[PDB]
């Protein structure tokens, strides 16, 4: 089964690719965040044969593993159990299908863009069959403050500390755009407690894992309090979430704006039309992404002054 | 993305790579029609436009020509030649699309009966490839969707021929049932082979003399290139049907095919007094609803996106073209830039905003003299330093240049620029 939770505290992950700035960036975060060990184990490149990588856990330095292949990574580090895959396109199939012969791995995170669609039906496939949740392709890949940060996600340092995403706040949110998760972080940490977790799923025309696979891990995590959903013009997943609520499945506060509305360059398949469907089915809908900060507010103060969300203490970052 | 092919790619696509027992007839036999065309070349390499009659119609990507008049049918040489007189170079509007009809193609005519003509379509979905048949097809097949039958082929599945003959064939009549049997398995495997989404034959025609592909509609999945290419070749992907790309469109387009970063443009009203240049294709679409949201889609320019880490020589010289078409003519209340964006997880601001700054710089001096006013909005890594060399050049210039960072709601700007809300 596809599991609740994707990311911890804990959590080791296989990077698998040359991208040294990324590791680097992922520890620096970790360092903040501040985890007990760093959250990339090792990593996986064909192209070379194993070796070492010089990588800095705060002021001290450490060595990280490269595998020329992959099972040595996977039995050398079976505390792993995610893999970020900045495979180069020519290479994002093979190699992620190969990775999902490895069980201990729960979640892929998929970097490239430009994987042909037939290719990604077949990922999907393989992954649903083995329980396995996919995050792209076609994504920077998402984030969870406090414990894990996808690959490039969050930017430097200096956004990291300014959107405070080195500890938890009790908002969730899914999109599809990187550029826009980001923006959410800000928008989400100038008007709440912060982010909880962000995910964003990419925009190839059929994601690894969906807005409602998301919603629904939300909804089971009591950490979550609140969920802010950015949906978009195209296809009708938005109305599985008309649905969750309608059904009881879905039961927390859940804030949703759909991009998109200004299409005047199926009916059912607009921004407009999803944004009144939303809203009647009783989610937040702000009148325009231009109140989507207020909107986000409002639910959060009154998720405070009723006792849902207990903001916590701020603590200070370590050196940095 | 999943992109058009003209209904000629389509058919020589097809004639060249179908693998089918079913004997498929006129391979090969249409040629191209333009203005430019030289007809007495066209003539000498295709001799066969004599030996029979012909039917000559578009090829732009427009559907349901038969219905619409738009296709002449049955006619020599010369009656073709005639029937594109009026045609050739005019225009026409289909829906609410209006365009010139440049680009025709003429093929032998084909004898048959109502009852030789049939559907098929293929088409993708995230659950896999649905197979489409319905034993009346062409003009008055109506509500295909609706009526015809359907088979899924599974992700990574096989088309089971009796699933074809038993499921799909149904209502087709029973002596034709091997041969459209035949050709649709081979029609499957070509779609899958070539990396088609889409990929519709209306009318298929069979008669005695075997199969005639009359009429094709088809999408190929352009990312599959680095692995199709072999067999594409230079394949073209036409635009919709409607007006011609302006030639910054197609500067930008071709901008755009040399790098990993997305460069797009689109011009909606060339004329209008709101230019947008956006880092992200997110925040495009966002920053666009904003301005319409606000009263402003009649002034809307454009509407694109710089993103995807481009270089500062890339977005120079997409930023000096979008400086270059707003200051073409000058508009009574002046003009807005809004150089906005969502905040970047790798895209280096420094870089980008180096190379809008030195256009703005190489473009000083129209852009005072159209009374461009220009909002600035965007955060990323070095964000900061870009922001700063943004408002050096407008002290430098005397171009009015606002700049805001990441406590600025993304969309304020376009409020401010708007005069809906007062400038902090
Ligand atoms: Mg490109």
């Amino acid at each position: 089964g596809k599991s609740t939770t994707l990311f911890s505290r804990h959590t080791k992950a296989i990077v698998w690719g040359m991208q040294t700035r990324a590791v680097q960036g992922m520890l620096d975060f970790d360092y903040v965040c501040s985890r007990d060990e760093p959250s990339v184990a090792a990593m996986v490149y064909p192209f070379t044969g194993d070796h070492k990588q010089k990588f800095y856990w705060g002021h001290k330095e450490i060595l990280i593993p490269v595998f020329k292949n992959m099972a040595d990574a996977m039995r050398k580090h079976p505390e792993v159990d995610v893999l970020i895959n900045f495979a180069s396109l020519r290479s994002a199939y093979d190699s992620t299908m190969e990775t999902m012969n490895y069980a201990q791995i729960r979640t892929i995170a998929i970097i490239a863009e430009g994987i042909p669609e037939a290719l990604t039906r077949k990922l999907i496939k393989k992954a649903d069959q083995k329980g396995v949740t996919i995050i792209g392709p076609a994504t920077v890949g998402g984030i969870k403050p406090g414990c894990f940060k996808i690959g490039n996600t969050g930017g430097m340092l200096d956004n990291i500390l300014a959107s405070k995403l080195y500890r938890p706040g009790s908002v969730a949110y899914v999109s599809r755009s990187g550029g826009m998760s980001n923006e959410l972080n800000n928008i989400i940490s100038r008007t709440t407690d912060g982010v909880y977790e962000g995910v964003a799923i990419g925009g190839d025309r059929y994601p690894g894992s969906t807005f409602m696979d998301h919603v629904l891990r939300y909804q089971d995590t009591p950490g979550v309090k609140m969920i802010v959903v950015l949906g978009e013009i195209g296809g009708t997943e938005e109305y599985k979430i008309c649905r969750g609520i309608k059904e009881g499945r879905l039961t927390k506060p859940i804030v949703c704006w759909c991009i998109g509305t200004c299409a005047t360059m199926q009916a059912s398949e607009t921004a407009v039309a999803k944004n009144q469907a939303l809203k009647e089915a009783g989610v937040f809908v702000p009148r325009s992404f231009d109140e989507l900060g207020e909107i986000i507010q409002s639910v959060y103060e009154d998720l405070v002054a009723n006792g849902v969300i207990v903001p916590a203490q701020e603590v200070p970052p370590p050196t940095v | 993305s999943a992109k058009a092919i003209s209904e000629q790619t389509g058919k020589e696509l097809l004639y060249k790579f179908i693998c089918t027992t079913s004997a498929i007839q006129n391979r090969f036999k249409y040629a191209r029609v333009t203005p430019d065309t030289d007809w007495a070349r066209l003539l000498q390499d295709h001799p066969w436009l004599l030996s029979q009659n012909l039917v000559v119609k578009p090829d732009q990507l427009i559907k349901r020509r038969g219905k619409l008049g738009l296709v002449g049918v049955n006619l020599t040489l010369d009656g073709v030649k005639s029937w594109l007189k009026p045609r050739l170079g005019q225009e026409a509007t289909v829906g609410k699309a209006t365009g010139f009809l440049k680009n025709f193609l003429i093929e032998p005519f084909v004898p048959h009966s109502q009852a030789e003509e049939f559907y098929v379509c293929i088409y993708a979905t995230r659950e896999g490839d649905y197979v489409l048949f319905h034993h009346e097809g062409g003009v008055d097949v109506g509500d295909v969707d609706a009526k015809a039958q359907k088979l899924l082929v599974g992700v990574d599945e096989k088309l089971n021929p009796e699933d074809i003959k038993k499921h799909l064939l149904v209502h087709a009549p029973e002596d034709k049932k091997e041969i459209l049997a035949s050709f649709i398995s081979g029609l499957f495997n070509f779609y899958e082979d070539l990396y088609f989404t889409y990929l519709e034959i209306n009318p298929l025609v069979v008669t005695k003399d075997g199969v005639y592909v009359l009429d094709l509609a088809a999408k190929v999945d352009a990312t599959a290139d680095y692995i199709c290419k072999v067999k594409w070749g230079d394949i073209e992907f036409p635009p919709p049907f409607g007006r011609e790309a302006y030639p910054e469109e197609a500067y930008i387009a071709d901008l755009d095919a040399k790098s990993g970063a997305s460069l797009k443009l689109t011009l909606l009203n060339p004329k209008g007094r709101i230019w947008t240049m956006v880092a992200g294709g997110g925040a495009s679409v966002v920053y666009s609803d904003t301005i319409c949201d606000l009263g402003g889609v009649n002034e809307l320019a454009n509407y694109g996106e710089y993103s995807g880490a481009p270089s500062e020589q890339q977005t120079y010289d997409y930023a000096k073209t979008i400086l270059s078409l707003m200051t073409r003519e000058k508009h009574p209340d002046g003009k807005i830039l809004i150089i906005g964006g969502s905040i970047a997880n790798f895209t280096n601001v420094a870089a980008t905003f180096k190379g809008i700054v030195r256009a703005i710089r190489d473009y000083q001096g129209p852009l005072k003299e159209h009374e461009v006013t220009i909002f600035v909005r965007r955060g990323g890594p070095n964000y900061q330093e870009g922001l700063r060399v943004m408002g050096e050049v407008g002290k430098t210039t005397g171009i009015p240049i606002h700049v805001f960072g990441t406590e600025t709601h993304m969309t304020a700007i376009v409020g401010m620029a708007l005069g809906h809300r007062p400038i902090p």
